[PDB]
């Protein structure tokens, strides 16, 4: 079958293993500086809440597995060495498919996923920067009169990590409906008429990203219905 | 996914 | 193919899901109070405990991610909706039926579905009331000499919702058999001659109920295997 | 169809079941004893971890679980009878094929599993000894300037089980390569050619006995690869 | 499910 | 398993 074009794909593969190899170790060398970039936020929010409970008249960052700084640290560094090998990624991904865009797209493409890599790193550092701390603030006062916020770094981890990739993601939707708007290929009246399909495959989607709780699907499905809709204002 | 598609199931019969 | 009976279902659910939304907003408007009466036990158990470790001669409730307590008041809240919206969920489930029950079984099914319903509440009611206070305390006291009781409320919404669902279950359970006793279609033989059968299937919900662990589907069965062998005797 | 051949299938798994049975009821009776030899490593290294940051200048075993005590206690009488059913369950099991073995391999198959039995014996006994007070500290003092190490035994106590089971099984694999290539069948010749299948079945292997993040898979399927290099040089 | 079924399967073994 | 079958995926196109 795709016997021929197979070995430029476990070239490309070995070459991106490698590089996520590297991105691992250089990642693991830098694991404190990483972990405490992650973990500022989450300790600027307990001292908040902490003076505001004194003013009111402990907290802290746990960990609840015997491993779990280990794996805390390895699965910090597994994801800075993969975003590491982004660049190398799409070096290899776009190489790939050498032929396929022969004289147009081929230079289409480049401003497109320049602009996407560019959305997600300012949706990923305005999460970061703006959206969390205001945010955590209001998740830690919200239980700080009834509980104790004693937050393990297991779970921090994943739930920031969800947060920036999908804010990221959240700033990339409405450019890539930017792209394809101003191509031409899409008019309003597509996205218009095509709008109780979408309200299936989103809840969908919204039913893979999420942990198998049926409120949780609903609480990741408004906010993909709220960017249809400003995808759906934002085609002009 | 897992017992979510019941609801996605309902989308269908809300939304035609 | 079941064209035709589908507007109708269409209808049904709408006022079905509008019936958990109302029920959603008076809940989380309420879920200071909610929440208080769902923790109650555990704040008791927690003091009464703590007593018993001083005399001898620490422990709180506390939130382990940093969305729990919203997670938990939501997930608190939207449950609350649900049963909110039982006595409505209802009233399409039983309109949607209309010619199936034409004059005889209509008469007999109403004492059958208050006569649960109002056995699921009791047991709801017997529960929290009686079994918890007296069961939380020794769950707590078992590894009161060896560990502190550090209770998330994010696992333990879950739990505390299990055995006042389950037992309210566990209290319809040999209420079903009552009422199909007296009703004549099913007597003693039916019970004793599918006895094995019921071995086999019981095993199988348990396996569904509870999660992977092989001990948990035995912990489970068991407390259900009891409740048919007491329904063994309730038919006369 | 294979109807004869089940009655003897029967007591047997009658047998192993009663096995089962009263071994957790004698584990369920040593329970505190159990737990105490499962902990024993935690505390040392909560202790000297604490004693280190003492010094540079808190630490405890939690449960996270309102019935965590008592499921860990079920959980650990479980295991312990199942591991104490092992002479019975190999007794039920051997039995079984009794015309499989009819005189040679009758005879070659007690050596190899009592070599087994006592080679996983002897890792579990070096697992606990030797690797885990010389790790767990490790595991610890990495996060122990960084976060408050607040272990909760449910996850503990599959964690240690995990690496017992795990480091005994480590200890088999290279005694039945032993047994295998001083028993003239495989050679060196065909485990080195059949090296390349091996790497992808060992990596299957680690995405079943790890949970579903890739670095517990990158991270497991590390040391079986290792393993079998291990057995690579072994055979001779 | 996922390996309780086992159980479930000797369940049947055990009582036919 | 789970989206780690990817990687054992993986392993067979980069060892053939």
């Amino acid at each position: 079958s795709m016997k021929p074009h197979l070995a430029e794909l476990r070239q490309r593969l070995a070459i991106s293993v490698l590089a996520v190899f590297v991105g691992f170790i250089i990642a693991f060398t830098f694991h404190n500086a990483i972990l405490g970039w992650i973990t500022k936020p989450l300790n600027n929010a307990l001292i908040q809440v902490g003076k505001i409970v004194e003013k009111r008249e402990n907290g802290m960052i746990t960990t609840h597995q015997v491993g779990g700084a280990f794996f805390v640290a390895l699965k910090v560094s597994f994801f800075a060495g993969i975003l590491m090998a982004m660049p190398v990624i799409l070096w290899q991904l776009w190489l790939f498919i050498a032929p396929g865009l022969y004289d147009n797209e081929k230079k289409m493409v480049l401003p497109f996923v320049v602009g996407g890599s560019v959305m997600f790193l300012i949706g990923v550092l305005f999460a970061y920067y703006v959206v969390t701390p205001f945010g955590f603030q209001f998740l830690i006062t919200f239980g700080s009169f009834l509980y104790t916020p004693l937050i393990n770094i297991e779970d921090y981890v994943g739930f920031f990590t969800k947060i920036l990739i999908g804010f990221g993601i959240a700033f990339e939707l409405p450019v890539v409906a930017y792209f394809l708007a101003l191509l031409g290929l899409i008019t309003d009246k597509t996205l218009k008429d095509y709008f109780k399909y979408a309200i299936v495959i989103i809840f969908l989607l919204a039913a893979f990203l999420t942990p198998p709780d049926v409120l949780t699907q609903l609480l990741m499905a408004a906010p993909l219905i709220l960017l249809y809709g400003l995808s759906i204002l934002i085609v002009h | 996914s897992g017992w979510e598609l019941l609801l996605v199931v309902g989308v269908i019969v809300l939304l035609f």
